């Protein structure tokens, strides 16, 4: 069954069915062994892609949407209690730490000759 | 430089002069001390460029390059000597003499002051090449990749000669010297806007940019090996040699003549590394891997930054040992096999077990690992491409990751895998297979110690 | 049949490992991070004829 | 099914040839016919490094620098003599 | 040492003759070599697939669909085992 | 010589089984020794405080008005 | 996880307060003229046993002497446990401390709702 | 050395976890054939139930034993 | 792998090879011994009965809601053995399976040395090439009718001829060269 | 839940109507290509396992692959449409994409260097 | 990272409580333990996260040459499905394979408990998303889960492997290293944590549930799980829910990602780039 006619170039290769290499059967003694084909059957057009290191077509358990829908779904209701969280998070009766100094102005590196607004950290 | 060269010129007595049976004995033993002289270029304890007189000059751009055009050309006729070897012992020394007058003509035209003097030379590398290409070609269509080669370079090639005719009488000499310390400013008008493009299109031609490419795909198909290694390793890279002392002068439009190159460049390095992912000729993949990383290189001689530079300077001496050790696997898999097919020669590490970690050490240097020269030339090509636009990181990163898939895919798929049941049985591997290699691989480990030899004008 | 290479390319991979973990400047950093990928790609697959491992 | 009475035999045949070939495969003998140090790459090897890093890196600058070493309330410094005060006295005892 | 000493066959024989033996319907004092299974013994069609699953269990491997709807007498078993881990005795 | 059993319990060397509860047995006498010497798995060793028994004196709660 | 959570983002948050700005209210208020915190250590002191800048708490006095007992007492690392123990009663007298401050805050926050309705005399 | 094998009388079906699921499987008619294969898993050696504690606890004994007595000293 | 594949399966292969995927699928569900062995002889019933239909239509009307039956009460990782396609050795050893053609560029030292080897091995080269005419002479005075044509190849039919096309499946590399 | 082949995830063997098949013109066809692959297949093995064999098999089923894959291409080139306008935005869509891509981020950065808000701190390279 | 650590921590560890290959489930582990390492950077404590690669280090190691010995001692089976009552077989890798599994799932005054519950009890006691809270302290309990699926098949159960048995671990390459490992995973968080330079600033102050969480959901892991493999012994067909396939073909990223990319980024390159 010759590829359509739309001038791509196919010309008269044959269209041969679009499986990949995978489910050919296994057990065989397929005179190329690792293409899994035999010798002068046809070559598929993209046996470059179809090739076992490579992409692969072999029926699934699960149906394929069931797959990308499932997939997806988890990603997002995560990705979205994720966001759940961030709104609202987790944290423990503890009020903000605090430093000596002035929040350690000059070891953090300030201006030594600048002094800054004094932040004071009273007791209880 | 007339030791670099007449020395040269003497081996074409030789090839001819000698026996028939120690011809390539004598020409292969002399080059190689031949390429012993052309290592005192790279003396320079100073940084003025050595002008050895008023034709002949090597600044550090040229002087990376003469050595390597010395050096191929012992290896160039020791990869000939097996295809070549069938032939009528005149044959024989016609080849081995096109090989000699290759270097002859490229080390003069890496080592040529006056622009013109390049032209000449620049364009005549075009007549050893077609002969070796055409005359020993193997496949029927070599005539057509003949044409190709010769029309795109010749086409490109007549523009140029106009615009360095025509820089002459506007400035009054050819002479990089003094083209460089002379006022050459050109003035942004429309023509001045041709001009450039004159000058770039003939170096930008035969560098394959991603436009008008198609010529090295064919070309290194039919060629011998010898003709796919000078291609790869020297002749592509004349064209990045005259980008850098050509754009000495043009030095105000190419800050935005280049756009349209640059983005031709950088989407092309995309498309070139790509369609080597599904390529079933082996010769085939390597020359669009020649093709994308050249592709950088002319990305990289019109940011026009520093580092571009001796990124291109790192990447164009480091990429031209690279792939002719592909070229030369290639071939020795070529002639075992008899057919360039990617998909057959399945596993051979199970019956070439050297060759293959010659493979894959030739594969590292494809992709970018990091303690080699290549990564070292990607990496700054590569930064200053940021620096041009921080956004240039994605092509020039999806770049990174196919040229990882099909260099390893080259190694996966010729070099494992369960082995070819009963190709004609391969025959174990020559002492000369495995040295052609070894030389082309020791000089790349040695140069990773020292980078700042092939380091170019720049820094 | 080929234990000492598949020993060699182990104490390798050690060797860039150390590398990756005490590299200064990151240039270092890079052949230890890009050094332990192709040592992994030749040590997973070390049975290059099953094309499970190449894959 | 059941093997075809014409292929229990292509089968009995070169299974029996496979006995051979494997057999033939076991080798004679004679077949393969061939014609502390501990401290050897521990000591030999230290001796080199500490050549180097003695009389090359230590004597380069900015070769092996070093943080500052520790000093803490009331231990000495060796190199100037002073004795680094004590610190103000801890008023608690809560445990 | 770890890897198991290899099969003889005069071994391998004795394993299948021997599961056989423990398998009901087959009877223990008359399974015979050469006994072939849906003609001598009596198993049925549905059997068979059992009984070489049960190999391929006891040695360890799978024997393919298509060379395994033959395993009828109950050495093919033996050779065809051997023959798959070459056993050359 | 191991020897290969059909159907059997492997038959077990003296160092197997010493050296595993070996092992095992200082596992155990390390969860202990250290459990005795340093139990601070659970409560650490300091408690936490009553966040809502603190005097409204002592958080500087004013007097409502 | 906690209750207190579930008293913000459950039911109202009008009482409960913002994490991201604890000490809300004024200072003083609540106090008159109330202590600030006291640091033993040094600010050079610090700087000289190459404190981390995080490690450099109220508790950096007693660290202090931890680093000093470990670096002394080498060879047993096990011995310094006494010090350990002051280090952690310190830090945790002043989680505490942190605790405390929330815990304020919290309860002056609904003295504003409180009063607030209070103060909200009809007329 | 020409292994022997077990003589394959020796396995039985009572006495292990299949008997029961052979009387189950009787109450519907069935016969469960291959079940005396079956019967070494259960038979001997490796025929006492494993508990998860046991493997969990291995050793706890003598642990406890060395730790009592360094406790003492 | 050794025998050929048969053209079109039949109605009972078809059958029979659920018994051993189903079964096979149903000790991946049943990863204890007596829990399996019990709910399968349990399956065997669901095929034993069902044994007699005679309706073809029927019987291929039970055969594809059986394996529709399986297809979505099958395990998705099966117990595929370690040594069979999709397994965990399979291939594995084959990079060590070398095609035996290559001791044939061997230098003369290294043939010098495992002396008797190379003289087995020059025998049954011998045995080879001594038997080709005979061989394709067979494999084509065979050739039966032109028609249906199979994979299958003859046995030797007479004393001396090496039963055909053998030098591949006799002398192939062992499975595990180790 | 019915097993629903996707171009990939294919439709299996079994699970397949086809397969379940038995018109006698189906069972012809199905013989009738094993013939050609047992053709093809006493084709190969009496001329691989030849001896006195030197030259290569060739595998003529491999060189028309690649044949029509790199040479049969433009002498079967018609230009339609659904073929030029698809020629065209793979060729030239991309790269006028990137062109305002990053002409509209050199000009950003020109902009804020020439204004004098770019950092270019401890740049010291380019 | 903070929340790509926490999603990669229980994506791969429900992926783990399905699959039957030892060495797989061993693998997922390794990727879960650094889900966790990957949370404790992305809350900022540095350095109790390379705490926690050094006691990672020691029990992964000892795991996987566990299974090592057992599938080399075995006919190379590397399914838990087909490996059982390695216990009494094979007591010395049975008895090293515990030692690991309980430092996996922080077993108290072990190595994994010196970093582990430091890095738990971070989680309970900083501001972070509630989703990440909640997912790491559940990703905690199937660690034990996983852990106790590999003890139940692999080693407390009767054996399921193949009738003929070969089994010996004397060899002194195998003891001596895994014996050598197992004295490193006894007691190597003692010696880290004490000798390490005081970082971090820990908060040992919590409400005890938050102190004693990471022990209490490790010890119900176990106990839910053990629940779990109990319940299979019967001759009732369980099977499993639907989304367990979900969980045993690895969430389905395998399934759908590797054959859609690999798919239509090649296409493009024959069909579009290359030929157009
Ligand atoms: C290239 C330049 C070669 C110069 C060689 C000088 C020595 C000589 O006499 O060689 C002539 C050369 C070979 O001649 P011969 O040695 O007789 O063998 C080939 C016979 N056709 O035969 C030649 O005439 C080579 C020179 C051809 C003319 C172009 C020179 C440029
Ligand atoms: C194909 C690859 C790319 C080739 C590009 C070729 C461009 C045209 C040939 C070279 C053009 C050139 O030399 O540019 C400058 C020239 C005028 O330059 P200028 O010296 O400024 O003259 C005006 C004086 N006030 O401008 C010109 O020469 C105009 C040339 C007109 C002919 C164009 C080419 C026709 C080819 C047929
Ligand atoms: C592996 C990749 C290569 C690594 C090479 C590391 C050593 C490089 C080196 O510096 O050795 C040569 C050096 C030559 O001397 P020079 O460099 O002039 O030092 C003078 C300092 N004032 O030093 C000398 O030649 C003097 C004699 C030195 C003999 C011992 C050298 C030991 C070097 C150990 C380097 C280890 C680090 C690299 C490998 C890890
Ligand atoms: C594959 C990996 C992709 C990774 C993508 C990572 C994206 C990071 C964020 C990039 C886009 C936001 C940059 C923000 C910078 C600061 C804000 C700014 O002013 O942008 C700089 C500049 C102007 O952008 P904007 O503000 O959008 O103004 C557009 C006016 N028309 O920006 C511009 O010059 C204009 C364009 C901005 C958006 C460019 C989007 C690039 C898309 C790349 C696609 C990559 C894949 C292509 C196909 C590959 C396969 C064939
Ligand atoms: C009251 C006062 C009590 C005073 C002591 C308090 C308890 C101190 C306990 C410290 C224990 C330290 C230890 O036993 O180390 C053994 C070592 C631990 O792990 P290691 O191999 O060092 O790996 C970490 C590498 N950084 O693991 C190893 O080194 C393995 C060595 C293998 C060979 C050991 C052979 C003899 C085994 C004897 C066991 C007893
Ligand atoms: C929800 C979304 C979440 C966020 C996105 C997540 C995914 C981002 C992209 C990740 C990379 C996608 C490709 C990953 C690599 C891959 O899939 O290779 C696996 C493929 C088949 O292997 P597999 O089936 O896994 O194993 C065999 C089991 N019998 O083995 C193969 O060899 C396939 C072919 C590989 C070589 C060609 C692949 C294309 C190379 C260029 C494109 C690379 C991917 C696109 C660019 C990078 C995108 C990040
Ligand atoms: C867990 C996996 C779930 C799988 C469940 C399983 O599919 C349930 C099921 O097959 S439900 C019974 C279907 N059973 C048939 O489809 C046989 C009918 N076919 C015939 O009867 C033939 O006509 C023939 C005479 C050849 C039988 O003879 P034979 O036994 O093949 O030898």
């Amino acid at each position: 069954e010759p590829y359509p006619d739309d001038g791509m170039g196919y010309g008269d290769y044959p269209m041969l069915p679009n499986r990949s290499q995978h489910e050919r059967d296994p057990w065989y003694q397929w005179d190329h062994s690792e293409l899994r084909m035999n010798w002068g059957e046809p070559i598929h057009w993209d046996l470059d892609m179809y090739i076992r290191n490579r992409v692969d077509t072999s029926p699934t358990p699960v149906s394929w949407d069931v797959m990308c829908k499932h997939l997806f779904g988890f990603v997002a209701f995560m990705v979205f209690m994720f966001w759940v969280g961030h709104v609202f998070p987790s944290y423990q009766p503890v009020g903000p730490k605090q430093y000596p100094y002035n929040n350690l102005y000059l070891e953090r590196g300030g201006d030594p000759t600048k002094e800054p607004e004094p932040v004071v950290h009273y007791d209880i | 430089m007339l030791k670099i060269i007449l020395p040269s010129l003497m081996l074409l007595p030789l090839t001819w002069l000698s026996s028939p049976k120690k011809t390539w004995t004598n020409v292969t033993s002399y080059s190689f001390l031949i390429s012993l002289t052309s290592l005192t270029l790279l003396w320079q304890t100073d940084e003025n460029y050595k002008n050895f007189s008023n034709m002949f000059s090597s600044d550090p751009l040229s002087t990376p390059l003469i050595i390597l055009t010395a050096w191929l050309l012992p290896l160039m006729l020791m990869a000939s000597q097996n295809h070549l070897k069938k032939d009528n012992n005149v044959l024989q020394k016609l080849y081995i003499s096109m090989l000699i007058s290759l270097q002859i003509l490229l080390i003069m035209t890496f080592s040529a002051t006056e622009l013109i003097m390049f032209y000449i030379l620049f364009e005549a590398t075009l007549i050893p090449t077609l002969i070796i290409i055409t005359r020993w070609g193997n496949q029927t269509e070599r005539l057509n990749a003949g044409i190709y080669f010769l029309f795109y370079t010749l086409i490109g090639s007549i523009p140029l000669l106009i615009a360095l005719i025509l820089i002459q009488n506007h400035v009054g000499t050819l002479n990089l010297m003094i083209l460089s310390f002379t006022t050459h400013t050109l003035d942004a008008s429309w023509s001045n806007n041709l001009l450039w493009l004159a000058c770039m299109m003939a170096f930008l031609i035969k560098m394959p940019l991603y436009g008008v490419h198609l010529w090295l795909p064919k070309a290194h198909v039919e060629a011998p090996i010898a003709g796919s290694m000078i291609l790869a390793a020297i002749l592509l890279k004349l064209g990045s040699y005259g980008m850098i002392r050509i754009s000495i002068i043009l030095d105000p439009l190419t800050k935005y003549m280049a756009y349209p190159f640059i983005l031709l460049s950088l989407w092309g390095m995309i498309m070139t590394s790509s369609i080597c992912l599904r390529q079933t000729d082996l010769k085939s993949l390597i020359a669009y891997s020649s093709v994308s990383h050249m592709a950088l290189v002319i990305a990289s001689i019109m940011i026009q930054t520093p580092w571009s530079f001796m990124g291109a300077t790192m990447l164009m001496i480091a990429h031209g040992l690279t792939s002719s050790l592909l070229f030369c696997l290639a071939n020795s898999n070529y002639e075992r096999i008899h057919s360039r097919t990617m998909i057959m020669a399945r596993g051979l590490q199970m019956v070439f077990p050297l060759m293959a970690t010659w493979w894959l050490m030739a594969s590292l240097a494809n992709l970018a690992l990091p303690p080699s020269i290549n990564l070292m030339g990607e990496l700054f090509i590569t930064m200053s491409l940021f620096s041009w636009s921080n956004f240039t990181i994605i092509l020039m990163g999806i770049n990174i990751i196919i040229t990882g898939m099909y260099s390893m895919y080259m190694i996966i798929t010729t070099q494992r895998g369960k082995l070819t049941n009963h190709m004609i049985n391969l025959q174990p591997s020559h002492t000369r297979e495995l040295t052609l290699m070894a030389l082309h691989m020791i000089p790349l480990i040695l140069l990773t110690t020292s980078p700042k030899l092939i380091t170019g004008l720049t820094m | 049949p080929n234990i000492n290479r598949f020993i060699k390319y182990l104490t390798l991979f050690l060797i860039t490992m150390l590398i990756l973990t005490s590299a200064n400047n990151m240039f270092q950093l890079f052949i230890g991070w890009e050094g332990v990928g192709i040592m992994s790609f030749l040590l997973i697959g070390w049975w290059y004829g099953r094309t499970d491992a190449n894959t | 099914s059941g093997y075809t009475p014409d292929e229990k035999l292509r089968l009995q045949q070169l299974r029996e040839l496979r006995r051979r070939w494997l057999k033939d495969q076991e080798l004679s003998p004679r077949e393969p016919v061939l014609p502390l140090f501990a401290v050897s790459h521990v000591l030999i090897p230290m001796w080199f490094v500490h050549y180097y890093v003695k009389y090359h890196m230590a004597t380069k600058p900015y070769t092996i620098v070093s943080s500052k070493p520790r000093i803490f309330p009331g231990d000495t410094i060796l190199e100037t003599g002073e004795v680094i005060p004590p610190m103000r006295d801890f008023p608690d005892q809560h445990h | 040492y770890s890897d198991a000493p290899p099969l003889t066959l005069d071994g391998i024989k004795d394993r299948v003759l021997y599961v056989l033996k423990l398998y009901d319907k087959i009877d223990p004092e008359k399974l015979s070599v050469n006994s072939h299974f849906m003609k001598d013994l009596g198993l049925d069609s549905l059997d068979q697939v059992e009984i070489i699953m049960a190999m391929e269990d006891e040695f360890g491997f799978e024997i393919p669909d298509i060379d395994a709807e033959k395993l009828m007498c109950p050495q093919e078993i033996v050779d065809y085992i051997a023959d798959k881990k070459d056993v050359y005795e | 010589h191991i020897q290969p059993r059909y159907r059997e319990f492997p038959q077990l060397t003296r160092s197997q089984v010493i050296q595993g509860e070996f092992l095992s047995s200082l596992m155990w006498f390390w969860i202990l020794w250290r459990f005795w010497h340093d139990s601070d798995a659970v409560l650490g060793h300091f408690s936490y405080p009553d966040p809502s028994q603190w005097t409204d004196e002592e958080l500087g709660i004013p007097p409502d008005d | 996880m906690g209750a207190h959570l579930t008293r913000r983002y459950l039911w109202d948050a009008s009482v409960e307060p913002d994490p991201e700005k604890i000490p809300s209210f004024p200072p003083d208020l609540g106090f008159p003229e109330r202590k600030e915190r006291v640091m033993v250590a040094t600010q050079q002191e610090m700087m000289d046993a190459q404190l981390t800048l995080q490690q450099r708490d109220y508790c950096a006095h007693y660290l202090i002497r931890l680093l000093k007992c470990k670096r002394d007492s080498f060879p047993n690392f096990l011995a310094c446990k006494h010090e350990q123990h002051d280090w952690d009663y310190c830090e945790h007298l002043d989680y505490v401390k942190r605790m405390k401050e929330f815990e304020r805050e919290r309860r002056l926050l609904q003295r504003k709702k409180r009063r607030a309705l209070k103060e909200a005399r009809v007329a | 050395g020409k292994m022997e094998l077990p003589d394959y009388r020796q396995w039985k079906i009572e006495g292990t976890p299949l008997e029961t699921v052979q009387k189950k499987l009787a109450a519907r008619g069935l016969r469960d054939p291959w079940a005396r294969n079956e019967a070494w898993r259960y038979m001997g050696g490796f025929a006492g139930n494993i508990t998860f504690p046991s493997v969990i606890l291995k050793g706890f004994k003598w642990g406890f034993a060395a730790f009592v007595v360094a406790l003492g000293a | 792998a050794f025998c050929a594949p048969p053209a079109y399966l039949t109605h009972q292969q078809k059958v029979l090879r659920l018994y051993k995927r189903a079964l096979r699928h149903l000790e991946s569900w049943c990863i204890h011994r007596d829990k399996y062995r019990y709910f399968a002889c349990l399956m065997r019933a669901r095929f034993e009965e069902h044994k007699n239909e005679k309706d073809m239509m029927r019987a291929t009307q039970l055969l594809r809601e059986a394996e529709e039956e399986f297809w979505q009460n099958q395990h998705p990782q099966p117990y595929i053995f370690p040594d069979s396609p999709g397994g965990t050795s399979f291939e594995r050893y084959e990079c060590y399976k070398v095609p035996e053609w290559c001791l044939d560029y061997w230098h003369p030292s290294e043939k010098a040395m495992y002396p008797d080897y190379f003289s087995k091995r020059e025998q049954w080269k011998k045995l080879r090439m001594e038997s080709w005419d005979r061989e394709v002479k067979q494999l084509q005075e065979e050739t039966s009718p032109d028609g249906i044509m199979t994979e299958a190849l003859p046995p030797a039919r007479r004393e001396g001829d090496l039963p055909p096309l053998w030098w591949h499946i006799v002398t192939r590399p062992r499975e595990r060269p180790t | 839940s019915k097993y629903k082949p996707a171009p990939l995830a294919t439709l299996p063997s079994t699970l397949d109507p086809a397969e379940y098949d038995v018109s006698p013109e189906t069972r012809r066809a199905q013989v009738e290509r094993l013939s050609i692959r047992a053709r093809l297949k006493r084709e190969y093995l009496l001329q691989y396992n030849d001896p006195k064999r030197v030259s290569h098999i060739e595998d003529p089923a491999l060189i028309r692959w690649t044949y029509a894959r790199s040479a049969n291409i433009y002498p079967n080139f018609r230009p339609t449409p659904k073929n030029s306008l698809l020629g065209a935005v793979a060729g030239f869509g991309p790269l006028i994409f990137w062109y305002y891509v990053f002409k509209t981020d050199r000009d950003r950065k020109e902009r804020l260097i020439q204004e004098g808000k770019l950092d270019r701190k401890f740049n010291i390279s380019y | 990272m903070l929340c790509l650590g926490a999603l990669t921590t229980l994506f791969t560890a429900i992926c783990a409580l399905t699959q039957n290959d030892i060495k797989k489930i061993i693998a997922f582990s390794t990727s879960s333990q650094l889900g966790l390492m990957m949370v404790t950077l992305g809350m900022n404590q540095p350095h109790l996260a390379f705490l926690h690669i050094c006691t990672h280090a020691f029990f992964k190691a000892m795991l996987f040459m566990c299974s090592g010995s057992i599938i080399h001692s075995l006919a190379d089976e590397q399914d838990i499905r087909k490996m059982g009552n390695i216990t009494k077989i094979m007591p010395f890798t049975s008895s090293c394979l515990v030692i690991g599994s309980l430092a996996l799932t922080g077993m108290p005054f072990l190595t994994g408990f010196y970093s582990k519950d430091l890095i738990i009890e971070a989680i309970n006691t900083c501001n972070t998303n509630a989703w990440a809270l909640l997912i790491t302290l559940i990703a905690t309990s199937m660690t034990a889960m996983y852990s106790m699926r590999i003890i139940y098949f692999v080693t407390m159960t009767k054996p399921r492997f193949p009738p003929l048995i070969s089994i010996n671990e004397n060899d002194p390459d195998l003891m001596n290293p895994i014996k050598r490992l197992a004295f490193g995973s006894i007691f190597a968080g003692f010696v880290i944590s004490y000798n390490i330079p005081p970082t971090s600033i820990p908060v040992l102050t919590m409400p005890w549930f938050l102190k004693t969480t990471a022990l209490i959901i490790s010890v119900l892991g176990f106990l839910i799980a053990l629940e779990l493999n109990n319940l299979t012994m019967k001759l009732s067909m369980n099977k499993a829910n639907p989304y367990s396939s979900f969980s045993t073909l690895l969430g389905f990223f395998p399934s759908i990602i590797h054959r859609i990319t690999p798919m239509k980024s090649l296409n493009l390159s024959l069909k579009t780039s290359l030929t157009l």
